[PDB]
């Protein structure tokens, strides 16, 4: 009675196609158009045409390097720093800290410098 | 015939564009910014501007301005310039430290009263004290930086009160002054200030709010000054008696000065930087209280955060001004790139204010409320709203199909914990079998259990509905004292008239007559009480049918009070009722919104800016199984589906567009700063509980993803996660190690989780940490609790918190606020001093400058104060006032705290303590012991207080109607009036002429329904003044008298159906005889021969304060007897012991603590918080979901009802025509629904909103863990003596007063106490048993009073909604 | 093993009614409540068609 | 079996319900006003037509 | 009737071909659109009767509760 095995494997191999198909989809919100005059509708497409949108600039976003990164499961060096071991500090900061480590007097203003 | 009153304190925004408007007028080019502001406010100048610009002064100003000799600046500038003034001549030197030597004496005299007070009762011992004899040697030379801040509030105050003065007497007056403040010219007006300084060549503009917000600065410096060198010298007394920090008064004066130069180098933008060390406080606190990584982390996060502040703030600021007349202002330092050494400096000093201190770290917090306030400028906040709520958001369905798995989730599991039953589905065979099996057994899997393909599948569920919908609007959650939008049509109405163009102003006269007279309204109540056919079911209507969609009149207008929105009024009913639904059904299923190692962490996250990434996509997702469950559409959804379609528009005065000729319509207006289109939802405050239960809905599958634990807790807009996790250790990790790990996994997580719905957190608003938590600003380490009790008293001071001056309730707020300073600041002396320096202060040197009466209340005083000396026969009129400041305002004196507020906060009966109070402090004068009992000595100052209170001409009206309102109401004018009585009958005569019917139709009936619950319950022999209450909440006059106290409370009862902000005199006239006649009722109690001098005086041998008590307050209403409302005092009726006694025979408190100090320290015990019993009722069983909230609240009262009342002899009638005539059904069919109540003593258990239902201590909740308590003697001796009967004393409140007991004598000795014993005096307590209630009820009266008022009747449970309760 | 079989394919198909429903609630917008067309797609629920029933019960006076 | 028979008809009405959603969500994709507004039209004669279904029903006695 | 399977088995083809054309109607502009609104498969009457027979249950069970009144 392999009929009723065959017939089985059809169903589950149609039922993973349309699953796989399903859960490669991305949404996109309703805003408004270029040259704006109106609201568009929420787009459904698959990610890579949607990933091909946003990239060519035809559905327009700031941050596109970091959208385009997150649709394609995976983190950017923004998220990496932003979720890091040890936060670094800038130029400005390390100054501002190099004034505040050590009262030795380094600062060199007072009130009647103005 | 109409006067103006303005503002004396700061309770509005300071405006960048009226500002930026008058000066662009007055100097004649772009002032603060190059915008359209100062172009129309050149070219069409308002009149005020004009005035202004006109005068001689102005004149001659300006035209030494246009020759180049006197420079522009900016208003901080100028700040800095006042916080500076020192000049002043050796006779102002005087004469301020003479006032200041005066104040501070007369305060430590006030306050001799009190202590020796408490320091006779505790046992423990022109100032009779040793203590305050030591304290007034410590206190007889103020500092320097002490008269500073003194001398500067002193002269911007008389500079107000002089303007405020004559201008209420005179309307349009400019107040020119160059004599208060030498150096400085003032030219002031409520519409704009311009200031002078000759010598240095400065000028500038402002406003009047920025005048108000200097007086505020120099008032909040004085007051921490002041608080800090009265509690450094309590605390060079005794270590124990001042509060917990201590600062150096020499730093504390540098910080402001250092603060005052980074706001005078970066202008205006100097606030961002301002705004930024409050993380540096974070970061010292943690540096204390965190490990090595944790605290790093957050060291160099907050460094990096200051610095881009900086720097932002100099970008802005060199970019702003530049093509104004501000350009040249700006210092060489601010490109030089040394700012940022004096910054260096800032931030050292506050790191030595600290002192690596917790205490003082925390008490750190008022920095950031005493540099005052910025100009917001609402068209770039408009701006940079914009960007984030215009853009396009990416999702995948799956993150939509979890989420909404997880809410359906948390519904499904809320159901069958509080129903018992899972919700009705529509779609059931959408479930595979597992799903179907838990639906079939009314039961739900655990999160531990829980799959994500589990969500998606639970995404799929349809239900039908079970919550109902109120079909009746509800006036109390519609009506306000708030403004209101105009419609889009009548929008240019928002403007001047002047500068709107002229094509405008022709459109808006021809628009206004197609308009109501409710819809040009400008104010809430004004809408609704201008509305000739209103109807109780519109908003249903509205609801229902979707009148709220495509509306040709949706508008949103922002104001600059964080951008303040609105909308006309139906939008902001249906806003509303959306979030009263949420509210009312949904949030029971939200609790969290009201393996060799266990590693643990915890996040903090800021979700203020939560709402602008919200899209329809991802709120109405989940507003759909809201809207289901409802059997409504589009309801919760609303803001998603109508505000992508209207205009944002700035609607500020001064802030006007620029509309191009041919164009009337908002919606075809160009896109501009300050008026855009296309807002893709998240508009702030509206929709604010949907948000939160979809961020809690979000961390349950967070936490189902990461697969460890989450404790929630959302407050505001700052949430807390704790997540817990269960790993093996490895080799060489500690466990500090082990919890970093689990923090940073934890953060990638929710970053993830976050940016996968279109939220993209930042650095800045999240941090981790692993044990404490700034619980929305409460520092607790280690169980300790640190408190920031300085930043609540810091604007303490004369005219506060108060209508049209009102010195009692100003009197009242002093009281209430300096309580802070021993309710957490635990210092019981410095919240004393500090309170009589501020009372002083109001009563002798600030009565005589009344704005209204100008010196009559100051008259009034001195014939109270000559009274009191000739019936106490007292010394002078300096010992009078000494005494008056310490007698209750009950009686008609002057204090505001009564003394059993400094050891328990809760009493059930106010007439005991009063009493008690003046018996205590007459004991002062009159020499007597109060650990004796009471005798007669030779002196008969409290016999005759005692008689003449007890001796007074009985006349009584309106008994029943009172004591509805007021269980404790007095009677035979024995008590003093407050607002909502005197201005009663103006509110109702102003609205028996509104066009509402519904307000008017009330409003003619008011004064025959009160005469009817008068004549209502009048024949019950016993009175019961807690079940009157009862009676009088379980019908329909409850509301209007709602409403109508919610009226009595504004400014000018008279004019608000004339659309005018002026104050008629009539309102004026009413409140100063209610002022004058309150200040005399002390003249008025106590007569000058105790009402005949024949009367026997009261002997004061085998007495009863409590006795007393109900013979005074049944003698004043004329009743025979009244019960459930006396009540003995805790503090007279325990007496004190220290040693152990023979046999114990009180309540025993014991130190469980080792330490000989207990402040600021934790111990073994559990806290003590009062929390009275819990009912003993039977509940029935019907679907309870089948009735609205407010069916089920009368369904509660009239169980009540039949509760207490179940004695009369009417009891089938009276009870049947309640139920007929509120709930609709019969008494036999309403009986099946009613709680039945188990316990027998309802004089015991009642609960009204008119009793207390916890009895807390007078000390804070972490200090109460050192003791421990045993009641056991007293049980003995109390069930000897009375035995199964019960009696009227309180065992919280006894529990309570030992507690802060403990408290006092080690903040008094030095020394904390072993044990403290309580033995009762049993001649103050009585029975307490339920009467036996004889006559009978009008059933007439009853039906009268719910046929006049039956238009604020709730909801009738019908016969579809009847049925359904039992199937 | 067939009823095994059977539940897989009635587990999938729960899967994709999931998701299927989300979109449909997802894309039913401001746009299509400005086009009037949301009913159609969310469904008719109990006010609406308890007022439908007190029109058509009363269609003047009863 | 019963087994096999119930579990072939839950197929068959989940089958159903997908084929609506699907139905639904492609005759909503539509962006111009001609389908839309003859959703429009179908939605008023639902309404009516209900109506005159609850009254000639209730009418029955 | 075990054969029954075929059914399920043609329905699923029917599923996965509207499937996609749901995915090619919103990524239709310039891309898979001649004309205006893409050439559909005209079927806007069976979500109509689903509509109709869901309102129908509801004003059923309505009405049943609304009986014992």
């Amino acid at each position: 009675n392999d009929n009723i095995t065959a017939r089985l494997d059809r169903i589950d191999e149609k039922l993973s196609e349309i699953l796989g198909m399903l859960h490669t989809l991305v949404v996109a919100s309703a805003g408004p158009t270029s040259a704006r005059d109106g609201i568009r509708d929420a787009m459904v497409g698959l990610r890579e045409e949607m990933i091909e949108k946003i990239r060519t600039e035809a559905l327009m976003t700031n941050d596109r390097l970091e959208a385009m990164a997150r649709l394609r499961n995976e983190e950017s060096e923004k998220m990496a720093k932003d979720t890091s071991d040890e936060v670094s500090l800038n130029p400005t900061s390390e100054k501002l800290n190099n004034l505040l480590e050590g009262n030795d007097s380094d600062n060199d203003l007072s009130l009647e410098d103005f | 015939a109409n006067v103006y009153l303005t503002d004396s304190y700061l309770k509005g925004v300071i405006s960048f564009s009226e500002c930026n408007a008058l000066g662009s007028y007055i100097f004649n080019g772009p002032y603060l910014k190059n915008d359209y502001t100062n172009l129309i406010s050149r070219q069409n100048p308002l009149i005020e501007h004009m005035n202004l610009k006109k005068l001689n002064i102005t004149q001659s100003l300006i035209s030494k301005y246009h020759k180049g000799e006197i420079k522009l600046e900016e208003p901080t500038y100028f700040q800095s310039l006042l916080m500076t003034y020192k000049s002043m001549t050796s006779s102002e030197q005087i004469a301020t430290t003479n006032l200041l030597k005066k104040i501070i004496r007369r305060a430590i005299e006030i306050s001799d009263v009190k202590v020796y007070a408490i320091l006779n009762k505790l046992g423990l011992k022109t100032i009779k004290t040793t203590l305050l004899k030591k304290l007034m040697c410590s206190m007889q030379h103020p500092p320097s930086w002490l008269i500073h801040w003194f001398n500067l509030y002193t002269k911007l105050n008389n500079i107000l009160t002089q303007y405020r003065s004559n201008e209420v007497k005179n309307h349009g007056f400019t107040l020119i002054d160059n004599q208060t403040l030498s150096g400085f010219q003032f030219i002031l007006n409520q519409y704009g200030c311009i200031v002078y300084h000759k010598e240095l060549k400065r000028i500038t503009v402002t406003t009047y709010n920025q005048f108000l917000t200097w007086k505020d600065i120099s008032l909040s410096r004085l007051n921490v000054c002041l608080i800090t060198w009265i509690s450094n010298c309590l605390n060079t007394l005794n270590k124990s008696l001042g509060l917990r920090c201590g600062f150096n008064n020499v730093i504390l004066t540098q910080l402001f000065l250092y603060g005052d130069c980074i706001l005078k180098l970066f202008h205006n933008e100097g606030f961002y930087i301002i705004k930024e060390v409050e993380g540096f406080i974070m970061s010292l606190i943690l540096n204390i209280t965190e490990e090595d990584q944790f605290r790093k982390r957050f060291y160099n996060s907050m460094l990096n955060n200051i610095t881009d502040a900086a720097n932002k703030a100099q970008k802005n600021l060199l970019s702003r001004v530049c093509h104004t007349l501000l350009d040249k202002t700006v210092s060489d330092n601010i490109i030089n790139g040394r700012w940022i050494i004096l910054l260096s400096k800032f931030l050292k000093l506050i790191k030595l204010a600290g002192d690596n201190n917790l205490n003082n770290l925390s008490e750190l917090y008022f920095l950031f409320r005493i540099f005052g306030h910025p100009m917001v400028d609402e068209r770039q906040a408009m701006d940079a709203v914009k960007i984030n709520c215009n853009e396009t958001k990416f999702y995948l369905l799956s993150s939509l199909s979890m989420l909404r798995g997880a809410f359906i989730y948390r519904i499904i599991k809320g159901f069958v914990n509080n129903y018992n039953r899972w919700p009705t589905l529509r779609n059931a065979i959408v479930l595979p079998l597992r799903w179907l099996t838990y639906y079939k057994l009314n039961t739900y899997p655990s999160l531990l259990e829980l799959t994500e393909r589990d969500l998606i599948v639970l995404s799929g569920l349809r239900f039908y509905r079970e919550f109902r919908l109120p079909k009746k609007v509800d006036l109390e959650m519609i009506i306000n004292d708030k403004a209101i939008s105009p419609p889009k049509n009548l929008i240019w109405t928002s403007f001047p008239r002047n500068y709107m163009p002229s094509h405008i102003q022709n459109y808006i006269e021809h628009e206004k007559l197609k308009f109501s007279e409710s819809d040009k309204s400008r104010r809430v109540l004004e809408y609704y009480l201008r509305d000739n056919k209103f109807n109780e079911c519109d908003l249903y209507n509205c609801v229902v049918n979707q009148s709220y969609l495509n509306n040709p009149n949706h508008v949103v207008s922002l104001t600059g009070k964080r951008m303040f929105a609105m909308q006309p009024g139906m939008f902001r009913q249906v806003q509303i009722l959306a979030e009263k639904m949420i509210a009312e059904n949904i949030l029971q299923f939200f609790p969290e919104s009201l393996n060799n190692y266990i590693s643990k962490c915890s996040i903090i996250t800021d979700l203020s800016k939560f709402n602008q990434a919200f899209r329809y996509e991802t709120s109405c997702i989940c507003s759909d199984v809201l809207d289901e469950l409802h059997g409504v559409q589009s309801l919760f959804s609303w803001l998603h589906l109508t505000i992508p379609h209207v205009t944002i528009i700035c609607t500020y005065r001064h802030a006007p567009p620029y509309i191009g000729d041919h164009i009337v319509d908002l919606n075809n207006v160009d896109e501009q700063s300050g008026l855009y289109r296309y807002h893709m939802g998240g508009i702030e405050g509206w929709c604010q509980k949907l948000w939160t239960i979809e961020a809690i809905s979000l961390l349950d599958l967070i936490s189902l993803k990461g697969k460890f634990s989450i404790t929630a807790l959302i407050n505001g807009d700052n949430q807390s996660i704790d997540i817990s996790k269960p790993i093996r250790l490895m080799e060489g990790q500690t466990h500090a190690q082990a919890d970093y790990l689990l923090a940073l996994n934890s953060l990638k997580l929710l970053y993830k989780e976050y940016a996968g719905i279109g939220h993209k957190l930042k650095g800045t608003e999240t941090y981790i940490s692993r044990d404490m938590q700034f619980m929305s600003k409460t520092i607790q380490h280690n169980g300790v609790y640190y408190p920031a009790s300085i930043k609540k008293v810091l604007r303490v001071g004369p005219w506060i918190n108060t209508i049209l001056d009102d010195f009692k309730v100003s009197l009242e707020s002093i009281g209430s606020l300096t309580q802070e300073l021993e309710y957490r600041g635990e210092s019981l002396l410095c919240s004393l001093i500090f309170r009589n320096v501020w009372l002083y202060n109001q009563i002798a040197l600030q009565l005589k400058n009344h704005a209204l009466c100008n010196n009559k209340l100051y008259l009034d005083i001195l014939k109270v104060l000559k009274h009191l000396k000739t019936f106490f026969n007292l010394d002078n009129i300096d010992t009078a006032l000494t005494l008056y400041m310490n007698l209750p305002m009950l009686f008609g004196g002057g204090d505001p705290n009564l003394l059993y507020r400094s050891f328990y906060r809760r009493t059930p009966d106010f007439l005991t303590e009063a009493i008690v109070h003046s018996v205590f402090i007459l004991s002062y004068y009159t020499n007597h012991d109060l650990k004796d009992k009471l005798q007669d000595l030779s002196d008969d100052r409290l016999n005759k207080f005692l008689t003449c209170i007890i001796t007074f001409d009985k006349n009584p009206n309106a008994e029943f109607v009172t004591l509805m309102r007021d269980p404790q109401a007095l009677g035979s004018e024995r008590q003093a009036k407050i607002t909502s009585e005197i201005n009663r009958l103006a509110v109702t005569e102003v609205l028996s002429t509104a066009p509402n019917k519904i307000f008017s139709k009330s409003a003619q009936h008011y004064t025959t329904t009160e005469i009817d619950l008068n004549d209502i319950m009048q024949n019950i022999e016993p009175t019961y003044p807690h079940g009157l209450r009862v009676v009088y909440e379980s019908l329909p006059f409850y509301k209007a008298e709602k409403i109508v106290n919610l009226i009595s409370g504004t400014k000018s009862i008279t004019n608000i159906l004339e659309k005018t902000s002026a104050i008629d005199l009539t309102d004026i006239d009413r409140a100063t005889e209610m002022m004058r006649k309150n200040i005399t009722l002390l003249i008025r109690i106590l007569p000058l021969d105790c009402n005949r001098d024949k009367r026997e005086i009261l002997s004061m041998e085998n007495l009863s304060i409590t006795e007393l008590s109900k013979y005074v307050r049944e003698r004043s209403w004329s009743l025979s007897n009244i019960v459930g409302v006396t009540s003995p005092s805790i503090m007279y009726t325990m007496d004190i012991k220290y040693t152990t006694s023979t046999i114990s025979s009180g309540i025993i408190i014991e130190k469980y603590n080792v330490n000989s100090l207990t402040r600021g320290e934790r111990g073994p015990t559990k806290p003590w918080v009062g929390s009275s019993t819990q009912e003993k009722k039977t509940m029935p069983v019907y679907n309870r979901q089948v009735l609205t909230k407010k069916q089920r609240d009368q369904i509660d009262l009239l169980a009540k009802l039949d509760w207490v009342y179940a004695s009369i002899d009417n009891k089938d009638e009276f009870m049947e025509e309640l139920s007929i005539g509120t709930l609709g059904l019969t008494y036999e069919k309403a009986k099946k629904l009613f709680p039945q109540y188990l316990s027998v003593n309802y004089l015991h258990r009642l609960t009204v909103s008119s009793r207390p239902c916890e009895f807390p201590a007078s000390i804070p909740a972490y200090r109460t863990t050192n003791y421990h308590f045993d009641t056991s003697p007293i049980n003995r001796i109390l069930t000897e003596k009375y035995g199964d009967e019960d009696i009227d004393i309180v065992f919280q409140n006894c529990i309570s007063f030992g507690l802060s007991l403990m408290s006092v004598v080690e903040q008094f000795t030095n020394v904390c106490p072993n044990r403290i014993i309580l033995i009762p005096k049993l001649n103050e307590i009585h029975l307490m048993k339920p009467p036996i209630f004889t006559g009978d009820v009008d059933i007439h009266k009853l039906k009268q009073v719910i046929q006049k008022q039956h238009m604020f009747l709730p909801d009738k449970i019908s016969l579809t909604q009847y049925v359904e309760l039992f199937l």
